[PDB]
Parts: structure tokens; sequence; C-alpha cells
């Protein structure tokens, strides 16, 4: 769903 | 007859709106250049974001006459925000920064779209609509594409075209409950 973040 | 927007008209009206975004510090910083997944260490980025957008690319599009009409610029601005709200978590810095940029944009875009003959510059309906109790995913040019719930999504405010100048205007902005348009909608300018 959500990415690995920055 | 049909309104054609020349590049310099679009650049002069719209660029100040984009500048207003660039002015935001720290908030514009993550938006000033194309996301580079190698540099940023986010190799899943192009799995999630199919159609990237950033401030430099919009700027380049304006500078080079790539927009035929200003809703296309508005769409790229929201594609940029919508990508960031997709990829990044609500609690992340980049998501919160994005929400600030969107607030600034919403406050800038209306008089500028009005100066170009439009009703306003707003993309989205004001609230979620009440409900009754793969490939290229194109609902809308700003919607990031795809290849139990909460009712908190906003749809694009629907358009009607002026039959004379061809400008896309919001139904809720220009169509009123006590006026009928048997021969088709004509905007106040063209009237
Ligand atoms: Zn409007
Ligand atoms: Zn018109």
């Amino acid at each position: 769903g959500k990415g690995l973040g920055k | 007859r049909k309104k054609i927007f020349k590049p310099e008209e679009l650049r002069q009206a719209l660029m100040p709106t984009l500048e207003a975004l660039y002015r935001q510090d720290p908030e514009s910083l993550p938006f000033r250049q194309p996301v580079d997944p190698q540099l940023l260490g986010i190799p899943d980025y192009f799995d999630i974001v199919k159609n990237p957008m950033d401030l430099s690319t919009i700027k380049r599009k304006l500078d080079t006459g790539q927009y035929q009409e200003p809703w296309q610029y508005v769409d790229d601005v929201w594609l940029m925000f919508n990508n960031a709200w997709l990829y990044n978590r609500k609690t992340s810095r980049v998501y919160k920064f994005c929400s600030k940029l969107a607030e600034v944009f919403e406050q800038e875009i209306d008089p500028v779209m009005q100066s170009l003959g439009y009703c306003c510059g707003r993309k989205y309906e004001f609230s979620p609509q009440t409900l009754c109790c793969n490939v290229t995913l194109g609902d809308d040019p700003s919607q990031p594409q795809t290849t139990k719930k909460k009712n908190d999504t906003l749809d694009p405010e629907p358009f009607v075209d002026c039959k004379e100048c061809g400008r896309k205007m919001h139904q809720i902005c220009v169509l009123h409950y006590d006026i009928i348009w048997p021969s088709g909608f004509v905007c106040d300018n063209c009237l």
C-alpha cells in the first residue's frame, strides 16, 4: 500500500 | 469563436501561482526537482507513482508552451500533490509539506483563473458525496494511475463547456437552479 518512505 | 491560449498569456497568468509554491521553505524543497529513487533510496517509487510530476517539470511546461489551456496546468499541480499524498505516509514530513503547498495553491489559483475568464481555479468538490446505505488507471488526469472504507475522497468538480469559447467551467459555479440553457451553456464573457 504505502511506500518505504523518504 | 473558440478561445486559444498563447504560451505567454498562460505563463504570465499562472507562473506567479507556481512561484508562490516555490516560495514555501521548507515545504517546496522536496518538490523542486524530479524524485530520483536511487538518490533518495526509495526503489519502490515508480511501482506506486506511474506518472511523476514536480515543480521543475511544470515550470518547463509553462516556459516551453506545453499547456494549451490552464486546466492542464492545474491538473499537473494536483498530480504532483496526489503523487506525494499517495507515496508518503500521513505522518511523514513530505506528506505534511505537500498539504501546505496545496493550501497555498488553493488560495492563489482562483483570481488567476478568473483573470483567464474562468469561474474559479478549484479542482475538487468541497466535500465527499453522501453514499446510499490491470493497466492505465485513468479516472482523471490528476489521479495517480493504478496497474472496508472511509468516505473522505473528493471527486473533481464536474465541468460544462461554454459552447462559444470552449472554456471548461464548473456546473456548480455557472449553472443556477432557476436558469435553463436550452441551446447549451454560454459563459458570461461570451454572452
Ligand atoms: Zn468554478
Ligand atoms: Zn465563453
